[PDB]
């Protein structure tokens, strides 16, 4: 909704903004002291002349250092989180989204085995609460019961 | 497939198959597996193999899911996003001509109108502390000189 | 050194022998038996009898009294093979007592966890926990140092003691105990923590200022408050005493007032007047080689290596891997720099050739 | 065994919406629904017949065999 | 010579280093980053959480660019419109990407609402898992520890890529053997 | 062949494409599937029986009529069980985002749970127009109330400093990498330890490895081994002689983005019996504008 | 808003540079960066360091004796805040 990037920061972090504050500026501002491109943070051109003079300013007089940033670690709560756990519809990345995509499909077929086992299991108790002689018919009895590859077979691979 | 008339050299980097960029799945069990292997311990953790394979046994149904899910994707991309090799390129400098030339009608404009695509021409590193009074040390623009 | 097996009363001292006896064998082989003493035997506490032996419980042994320093060698030199062997076992048992607290006070986001019983009943104890780990999650039990003792009970510190005999049948009655005492610990342990830190503090100015020989404030069994106060005390007194030079007398705790002169002791309160400390100051104002080859035929084709000056060949020591492994990644760099994922090909021709190719090339 | 990993609900796309009067959040553990509908005798049958399900009264017949 | 020179912090006999380096050193103002190591977090992974970063972030690209050799600036201005027009491109590429992958998790939903219709929803929840067999608190509380462990999220970072050195260093951020303009 | 390489096993058909499937491998046995089964039905009886007499095989079926639950039709049917319906009715019909069970879902609500066991006049809208100051604290998004100062001093990050610690700086250039040791003064305790000083520049390898992680590995321990007991005698001589296997502290500081780096930290680490790390840095020159280099090749 | 006259210029600037005496019953003002720094007694000497800079300030210069400042606990504020401090004071 805002890919120019006058949306951020927020009026009082303008106002908040200046060199006496080196917490602020850590927000906007790499780990290694670098500003953040447009094309990642689109900050808007009063905010990135704001931070710039800033940062000119308290690197002249010693308030910050002129590499890396000594606030990195507390504006990690003021910096937006992706949570994982959490989807986002407008994500950039694609990982985040196949990622939810597998996971349901996942599920999906968590419930497709779940019911085809217990199937299985009904099936086969049924077969042996009536009877081996009584259960099977005289088909499978004659032919079906056997070793095979279907039914109980040897390892069919080599290096075992 | 050619978006913006460019065709795509490698789809399975955007899946992430077989790539850098993978998901991460039972990292649990792998920990535990891991952890396993690396201590001393007394036999082969067997056990740990048996969690691991009957957590990653639908792995292999997961892939096969989202190979036809990119194979469908490829088809629609082929349907309506791209055009196959008929519009110019827009991922190089030189196919942003227009852009370029607006910057430099603009710093003209800013010049007099005098000094079209030309910079200011470079100074030394410590230019404005060691050169002598009488010398210019900020260097000006191309058309102040 | 020797002095220090001592005054932490590790060392273990059997009382059947006379007093006397034994205090004239003490008084002279604090002189002359401390030497030879390895960097070990600290550690491995050694058990005063009448006659040598190795064995019994693992990693002691029992050395008699009246040793001669040569009888001890050739002692050593005789049964190097099994004090070897006792030191392993030793070294062993104390590495798994650590990994096995550390792979529990890890997972549980705790600090310490200190042991005074029997260590096998504390590793059944651990292993429940470690069973048991996500219901102490569920439970406010957190951020806390434990002891592992006898008695159910929890201590003013901040820290509460478990005893080594429990079951799972008996834990959850107990953790539904404890759990309204909990909110309590943890703030008894935090500021128990920044007293101690601060105290600490406190007496390393003081020993750095004063120049004294020796601070001892936890001889006594004092409370947090007194210590913090005595310190600080201290600390104030520190520039009023600095004329003077304190370094032959030890400032120690104690609930009564003792200065002497004759000995180098001052035993102060926790509240003393330290103007007026001032103002009474102001007032005032070979066969052992040919036994060693002999016995042991590897020292004389090996060769040391000095501690202290660099020798012109220098000799790598084996590198020491984590035990323990908190994350995956760690394990993986593990087997990684083990080359448990490496081609178990043999090189033959190296890159060099390559490299020297592109060059001819060029 | 359970899932490889664990995430939260999709979010709701625009237009859709859970139907109305359905219990999304119903247990095995809950009471009967009163109610004679097509979800209710589901869960009735999974609760008191156990996981055996059939995709057709042809199926049905086939596994009872003969009635 | 600057710092980040080929021949910076050359040993030689006639070489002596600038600065001075212990407590307050010629880095002390100028350490880009700082972190405190603490036990059971090895200080290998965390070069290998800040070495994923400054290379993920397009960082040391560009001081090795920079450092190693001299670029002209309209070199330097071709190559970053480049790089930002690329990834303009992709992100355009991706984004329809993104798109469908949302239409087919739609599609899996669709087919999991087909299975709640055909089995009930009380089956389906049990079959995702629902705790009606725990009768007692610890049969939930198994699955709650169990949860509560996977939960734990270890470091996402992986192995950097390596550098290679190309004869004659035509490109210095070169990091694969591909070769480029 | 014909002065080529020899093609992998893969391109050549299957060594045995001339053998039915049933061959590879054979099912020899079928004797025993009678038995086995026979076996297994036999146990299978015994173990029914165990559970029979464990407890009851007995199914039975309860004859319900519909006449006699018109009591319970009766209390339906007052208005009091409909309005409690309907509340509940009411209480559901909101929007609801959760489609199925969800694991997450019941682990968060049930950790909220057991989080929470462990643990006049209202203001009007000309009040809220003439009070300018509250609409900004509605959207201040900025902390209120009582503020700690570790989020205020701008030394919490940094690292605290003793003058104890040994500065390890190792450094990792395109083809070469060294590590040195100085004291919190800047004495240099040892002498550089580069590839080139300790043999492994120029040799097997050349300008591939000479950067690589072997090399700085190799060089890094080959420096702290070699430090180690020329850091125990230097305090020695200073005066503060080292005590009974004491941890010496290691402050390491990191220059350089070559390949030379992860080894340096294998072997700190390696080497961490004794050099117990304290703080870990890393320093390098950012290039913003400066003197010309060396013009490359392009 | 009063500024500074010519003639009370050496009071208003004794005051400014006794705003830090290392010695008060009331919490000391932030400085323009909100932080608390080292509170000086007469005639320009470092007497008091916050911890957070004890270990810096102890390590760049031995010998140099400066108590760690505690600021001023909060009592008037709240009295059931100051008897739980109290409390706990006991209690240990």
């Amino acid at each position: 909704k805002d890919p120019q990037g006058v949306q951020r920061p927020s009026p009082e972090v303008y106002m908040k903004l200046n060199y006496k504050n080196p917490a602020t500026i850590s927000r906007f501002l790499t780990r290694t002291g670098h500003m953040y491109p447009a094309d990642i943070l689109p900050l808007n051109p009063e905010a990135v002349v704001k931070l710039r003079v800033a940062k000119a300013q308290a690197i002249r007089i010693g308030l910050y250092p002129r590499f890396g940033n000594p606030f990195w670690f507390r504006s990690q709560k003021f910096r937006p989180k992706a949570y994982q756990e959490n989807y986002d519809p407008t994500t950039y990345s694609t990982k985040r989204t196949v990622e939810h995509f597998a996971y349901n499909w996942v599920q999906t077929d968590r419930i497709r085995r779940y019911f085809r086992e217990l199937e299985a299991v009904h099936t086969s108790g049924s077969a042996s609460a009536r009877g081996s002689g009584g259960g099977t018919t005289a088909e499978h009895k004659q032919q079906d019961q056997f070793y095979s590859p279907e039914n109980q077979p040897i390892s069919l691979h080599r290096n075992n | 497939p050619s978006h913006s008339g460019s065709p795509v050299f490698t789809q399975a980097k955007l899946i992430g198959l077989s790539g850098e960029e993978q998901l991460t799945m039972c990292q649990s069990e792998t920990m535990a597996l891991r952890l396993c292997m690396a201590k001393a311990g007394k036999e082969t953790c067997e056990r740990e193999s048996r969690a691991l394979d009957s957590c990653l046994g639908r792995v292999g149904h997961l892939r096969r899911a989202m190979s036809e899910a990119c194979w469908e994707f490829n088809d629609w991309f082929i349907q309506n996003v791209s055009d196959n090799h008929t519009k110019p390129f827009q991922h190089r400098p030189h196919d942003w001509r227009h852009f370029y030339a607006q910057e430099k009608l603009v710093r003209e404009r800013q010049q007099n109108g005098h000094a079209y695509g030309r910079r200011p021409k470079q100074f030394s590193f410590g230019a404005r502390y060691v050169k002598t009074d009488g010398y210019g040390k900020r260097p000006r623009l191309p058309y102040n000189k | 050194t020797l002095q220090e097996l001592i005054e932490a009363d590790q060392i273990l001292f059997s009382r059947d022998l006379s007093p006397l006896q034994s205090a004239a064998a003490l008084s002279t082989l604090q002189r002359h038996l401390g030497e030879l003493n390895y960097s070990a035997w600290e550690s491995m506490p050694v058990i005063v009898s009448n006659q040598f032996s190795i064995g019994d419980l693992t990693g002691t042994i029992t050395i008699p009294w009246d040793f001669t320093p040569e009888q001890f060698h050739s002692f050593m030199a005789h049964n190097e093979k099994g004090v070897a062997r006792c030191r392993e076992v030793a070294i062993q048992y104390a590495s798994t007592i650590e990994q096995l607290i550390a792979e529990l006070c890890t997972a549980l986001e705790l600090d310490d966890i200190l042991v005074s019983c029997s260590h096998q009943d504390a590793l059944r104890l651990m292993e429940l926990l470690h069973r048991n780990r996500e219901l102490l999650i569920q439970y406010g039990l957190s951020k806390l140092t434990l002891e592992v003792g006898n008695r159910h009970a929890t201590r003013a510190n901040g820290v509460v003691i478990i005893n080594c005999s429990l079951t799972s049948e008996q834990l959850r009655p107990w953790l539904k105990a404890i759990s309204p005492k909990l909110p309590l610990q943890q703030r008894l342990y935090e500021l128990s923590k920044q007293m101690l830190e601060s105290t600490l503090w406190h007496l390393k100015e003081f020993r750095t200022m004063v120049e004294p020989g020796g601070v001892d404030a936890f001889s006594n069994d004092c409370t947090y408050a007194e210590r913090l106060q005595w310190s600080k005390e201290l600390f104030r007194i520190g520039p009023s005493l600095a004329p003077w030079d304190w370094s032959e007398m030890t400032f120690v705790l104690s609930p009564d007032v003792d200065i002497d002169w004759a000995n180098g002791l001052l035993a102060l309160p926790y509240n003393f007047d330290g103007d007026a400390l001032v103002r009474y100051v102001e007032e005032v104002q070979e066969r052992m080689r040919h036994l060693y080859r002999q016995t042991n035929p590897h020292m004389d084709e090996y060769l040391a290596s000095s501690n202290s000056r660099v020798d012109t060949l220098p000799v790598e020591r084996p590198l020491s891997h984590a035990v323990t492994f908190n994350s995956d990644a760690e394990a993986e760099d593990q087997l990684k720099w083990e080359g448990f994922y490496a081609e178990p090909y043999v090189d033959q021709a190296p890159t060099s050739d390559i490299d020297d190719m592109a060059h001819t090339f060029m | 065994h359970g899932n490889l990993f664990y995430f939260r609900e999709y979010p709701m796309y625009p237009g859709e919406y859970v139907p109305a009067e359905h219990n999304t959040l119903s247990s095995l553990r809950d009471e009967l629904r009163l109610d004679l509908t097509a979800q209710s005798l589901k869960e009735a049958w999974m609760r008191v017949s156990g996981g055996v399900y059939f995709q057709s009264v042809d199926e049905y017949y086939a596994s009872v065999d003969g009635l | 010579y600057m710092m980040y020179h080929r021949k910076a912090m050359g040993t030689m006999k006639y070489s002596k280093w600038k600065g001075a380096h212990g407590g307050i050193s010629h880095f002390y103002g100028r350490t880009p980053m700082v972190e405190e190591v603490r036990p059971n977090e090895p200080i290998t992974l965390v070069d290998r959480r800040i070495m994923h970063y400054v290379h993920h972030s397009r960082l040391r690209h560009f001081q090795l660019f920079r450092s190693y050799q001299e670029k002209s600036n309209s070199t330097e201005c071709k190559l970053r419109e480049g790089e930002m027009l690329r990834r303009r491109w992709h992100r355009r590429l991706q984004k329809s990407f993104i798109a469908f992958m949302q239409f087919k998790t739609m599609k899996v939903l669709e087919d999991q609402a087909r299975l709640v219709n055909t089995y009930g929803q009380a089956a389906v929840n049990a079959a995702l898992g629902d705790p009606w067999n725990a009768t007692d608190n610890v049969a939930r509380e198994r699955k709650s520890a169990a949860v509560r462990r996977q939960v734990r999220a270890l470091p996402m970072v992986n192995v950097v890529p390596k550098h290679v050195a190309t004869m004659k260093q035509i490109h210095n951020d070169r990091f694969n053997y591909r070769w480029r303009v | 062949r014909r002065g080529k390489p020899r093609p992998r096993a893969g391109m050549f058909p299957d060594k045995y494409r001339r053998v039915p499937m049933l061959l590879k491998p054979q099912q020899g046995g079928q004797q025993y599937f009678n038995h086995f089964l026979i076996r297994s039905t036999n146990d299978r009886l015994t173990q029914q029986d165990v559970d029979n007499a464990s407890g009851q095989a007995h199914s039975f079926i309860s004859p319900q009529l519909p006449q006699m639950d018109w009591r319970n039709m009766s209390a339906r049917s007052s208005e009091e069980s409909i309005r409690e319906e309907m509340r509940q009715l009411a209480e559901n019909d909101v929007m609801q985002h959760q489609r199925v069970f969800n694991e997450r879902m019941w682990y968060e609500k049930e950790e909220e749970h057991r989080m929470k066991a462990r643990s006049p006049r209202v203001l009007g809208g000309d009040y809220f127009k003439t009070r300018f100051g509250y609409s900004l604290v509605k959207n201040s998004e900025m902390t209120q109330g009582p503020v700690d100062y570790s989020q205020l001093d701008m030394w919490g990050e940094m690292p605290r400093y003793t003058s104890d610690m040994v500065f390890l700086y190792l450094v990792s250039r395109r083809r070469n990498t060294y590590a040195v040791a100085y004291t919190y003064e800047g004495k240099r305790i040892l002498n550089t330890y580069t590839a080139g000083n300790r043999g492994l520049k120029g040799g097997d390898r050349g300008f591939r490895s000479e950067g690589s992680t072997d090399n700085g590995h190799q060089v890094t321990s080959m420096y702290l081994n070699d430090l180690l007991p020329k850091l125990r005698e230097m305090r020695a001589s200073e005066g503060r002689p080292m005590g009974r296997g004491e941890k010496v502290e290691l402050v390491v500081r990191v220059m350089g983005f070559y390949n030379g780096r992860q080894g340096a930290v294998r072997a700190v680490q390696d080497r961490a019996n004794e050099f117990h790390v304290r703080y870990f840095e890393d320093i390098t020159p950012f290039p913003l504008n400066g003197p010309k280099m060396p013009r490359g090749v392009f | 808003i009063n500024y500074v006259p010519h003639a009370q210029l050496r009071e208003h600037i004794d005051k400014e540079l006794d705003k830090y005496v290392a010695g008060k019953n009331e919490p000391y003002p932030l400085n323009f960066v909100g932080q608390m720094p080292f509170l000086e007694d007469g005639d320009g000497n470092i007497v008091e360091v916050p911890e957070s800079l004890l270990s810096n300030h102890m390590a760049e210069h031995p010998d140099s004796t400066a108590k760690p400042h505690e600021p001023h606990t909060s009592s008037s504020i709240s009295e059931a805040a100051a008897f739980e401090e109290r409390m706990l004071r006991a209690m240990v």
